[PDB]
Formats: C-alpha cells, structure tokens, sequence
C-alpha cells in the first residue's frame, strides 16, 4: 500500500515562488503518472498538472509557464515548482497516484491514492499567531466548554483536547475571517456535568504557520 | 476544451431513499476499447477525496454495492440506492479520456434529511485574560440541531445588536446528521464594561419558543 505525504505549503507573497514536495512511501510510484489537484475552501477539485514515469509533463492553461512538475525516483518523490504566484493559486494542493504510465488503454483503475494535502496561501499579509482564551463551563446533565482561538493568519489551526484522549463530543468550528483580515475559531466539547470537578480539560492548539503551540486549561470560573 | 457539467449542484435525501447525480461531458468519453473514461469520487468532511466508481460502472475496491454508475458517451449517472448518514459529502465526476490530463466536474453536495432536533444552547462570557487587551468576545453555542436554519439574536441590556457578530457552522455530522453553530459577539472592552446583561436568543424549529441564555457581567 502506497501513502502520499505533501509538504511545503506556506504563506508567500504575490509574485513569489514556492516548491511543494510529495513523498511516497510503502511502494515505488516510479512507474505511475502522478497528479497535482487543488481545492479552494474545501470545495471543488481542479486538476493542475501531472508527470509521467518518463518525466513527460502536462498543465492547465492557467498555470502553464508558471508551474513546473518534476520527480525524483531515487527519493520516491514528486515536486511542484510554482512561480509568479497569484491569489488564484491559494488553496490546498493534493498529490495523487495515477495509473502506470502508458497503460491506461489496457489497465485503468481510477485515481486510487491521495495525499492529505498541503496548504498554499498567496497574500501580502503577515503571519500572526493566535491568542487562546477559555470558554469556561457555566456554574449552572451535559456541560459545554471550549477554547476561543482568535486573530491568526494564515490557516490552518488544529485543536485537540487532552492531547488527543478526548474526541467524543468535540466540535472545532470552521475558521471565520474577521473584517481585520485575521481568522478566528472556537473549539467546544460537551462533557458530563458531573465530571467538571474531577476531570482536567486542556485544549491543545497548534498553529504551525507561526510556530505556535499552546495548551490552555479550561476550568470552571 | 472538454467541459464537465454536474447536476444537481446539491440535493438532500432521507436515509433509506435513493440519490442520483449526473455528469455530462462536452465530448464523448468512450474510447475504441469500449470503455468509458469517467470516474466518481467522494470527499467526506475532513477527508481527502476517495474513489467510488472507475470507468463508468466499476465499483472500486471496498465500495459497498449501494453505489452504482451507469451511462455512456457523454452522459453518466451515479446512483446511491439507499442513502445512509455516513454518505454526507461532496461527489465529483472526473474524466480520464485525456490521461494524463484530467478534468473534474464541479461537484454535488449531498445533505441528509433527518428528524427535527432542538439545539442545546450555551453562552460564554469573555475571559479576564482577553478583556485586558481591550476586546471582549461573547460566544453563543447551538449544539447538535437539525434543520440547519437557525436565528441567533444578541441583546445587550435588552437592546438588539446588529453588525457586531459572526457565525460559524459545522459540516453535517456523519453519524447523527446534525449541525452545531457558534455565534460570536465582539465588543470593545469599554463598550463591554458599559452594560450588564448579555443574552443570546435562539429561534429554531425544534424549540417550542425562542430560548434565551444570558449572564450578568
């Protein structure tokens, strides 16, 4: 079984350049066509570029001449070099394993294997780490508590609870852009009201774009 | 260029009932080997896309027999014979006739219909830590409700607020098909300290009347 891991997505100035990597593990993808597919705002899929086993490449018109796909069979990897980036290039970029090059007329099984994606943000705005505030459980069954993760850029932020031990009842809301241009979100969890006195609740916030890792204790006030 | 058109853009289906989604290509996807180079993918909340159907009508490995694909040439249909809650997501067709060049359809959102569920409502005051920095965020949570439509009104000392709140809503849950929603009221520290009673009033079909949660600063 092949697994694909993309990396290199980050915040970049308009007009700037960025190189994405896709590392395959498990088996060689050297004989496969490899594809880049992008997605804006968690909706829509756009095929962007592909490379064959022999290093032959293909591009959509919107990126031709600005994007270059390449590969390295010894590292079992594929690369996407982006230049003269525009806001229209912002999005999540997936690496996807295609059929064996040159064989699709005889053996085509669909696009079986996708990476998790890497996020590209084209903007002149600065990186900014979040502030994390408790949403304290009410003193007054089921109780809710959470963490407010405020004023950060770019996406994404991840939130876990109790270092991943607590997953039932967790809702981490989609980030919303404020008028300032900064994102904010909340993560909440519902827990037995009887556990509020005896159980510790810690929200683990990671904003990797700003190197921010914060643990916030959330307790009754 | 080859264009891929999906229909409908969205549909909502009761579990147990069928769903049908179509894809139309501007050019035939049938090649001389008798095969139609059209795939279907699903993208579930929080996940990467996954293959459902390849070459028009072939279920991919692991895909249950509720999913079927049909069609030929330029028109293709994905049918889910009996929809389940876990099917919620976006469905995409994709042409591979131009391999290694590919083209995705615009996607179809599948929503799940279920019985009315009233939200549980919670209000959170701003933390002492935030207030120092000159800002006050007040958060109202609506947990596990259906249908999606919900109205949240903020009142400060019984005065209706407008222009100073933002909402966020979760994607429909894959197990219970409900939504959760947050509404956040942002005030300056000075404005927050001018008033005493903070309230969020929630109107929803599952409530017997609007529910107000409140606190005194």
């Amino acid at each position: 079984e092949v697994q694909l891991v993309e990396s290199g997505g980050k915040l970049v100035q308009p007009g700037g350049s960025l190189r994405l990597s896709c590392e395959a593990s498990g088996e060689s993808v050297g004989d496969n066509d490899m594809h880049w597919v992008r997605q804006v705002a968690g909706k829509g899929l756009e095929w962007v570029s592909s490379i064959g086993s022999s290093g032959d490449t293909y591009y959509i018109d919107a990126v031709k001449g600005r994007f270059t796909v390449s590969r390295d069979k010894g590292r079992n990897s594929v690369y996407l070099q982006m230049k003269t980036l525009t806001v229209g290039d912002t999005g999540v970029y997936f690496c996807v394993r295609g059929p064996e090059s040159g064989w699709f007329y005889h053996y085509y099984w669909g696009l079986g294997v996708w990476g998790r994606g890497t996020t590209v943000t084209v903007s002149s705005a600065s990186t900014k780490g979040p502030s994390v505030f408790p949403l304290a459980p009410s003193s007054k069954g089921t109780a809710a508590l959470g963490c407010l993760v405020k004023d950060y850029f770019p996406e994404p932020v991840t939130v876990s609870w109790n270092s991943g031990a607590l997953t039932s009842g967790v809702h981490t809301f989609p980030a919303v852009l404020q008028s300032s241009g900064l994102y904010s979100l909340s993560s909440v969890v519902t827990v037995p009201s009887s556990s509020l006195g005896t159980q510790t609740y810690i929200c683990n916030v990671n904003h990797k774009p700003s190197n921010t890792k914060v643990d916030k204790r959330v307790e009754p006030k | 260029d080859l264009l891929m058109t999906q229909s409908p853009h969205s549909l909502a289906v009761t579990p147990g009932e069928p769903a049908s989604i179509s894809c139309r290509s501007s050019q035939s996807l049938l090649l001389g080997n008798g095969r139609n180079y059209l795939d279907w993918y699903v993208q579930k909340p929080g996940q990467s896309p996954q293959l459902l159907i390849y070459l028009g009508s072939n279920r991919a490995s692991g895909v249950p027999d509720r999913f079927s694909g049909s069609g030929s040439g330029t028109y293709f249909t994905l049918k889910i014979s009996r929809v389940e809650a876990e099917d919620v997501g976006f469905y995409y067709c994709m042409e591979a006739r131009q391999t290694p060049r590919l083209t995705f359809g615009g996607g179809t959102k599948l929503e799940i219909r279920r019985t009315v569920a009233a939200p549980s409502v919670f209000i959170f005051p701003p933390s002492d830590e935030q207030l120092k920095s000159g800002t006050a965020s007040v958060v109202c949570l609506l947990n596990n409700f259906y249908p999606r439509e919900a109205k949240v009104q903020w009142k400060v000392d019984n005065a209706l607020q407008s222009g100073n709140s933002q909402e966020s809503v979760t994607e429909q849950d894959s197990k219970d098909s409900t939504y959760s929603l947050s509404s956040t009221l942002t005030l300056s520290k000075a404005d927050y300290e001018k008033h005493k009673v903070y309230a969020c009033e929630v109107t929803h079909q599952g409530l017997s009347s609007p529910v107000t949660k409140s606190f005194n600063r």
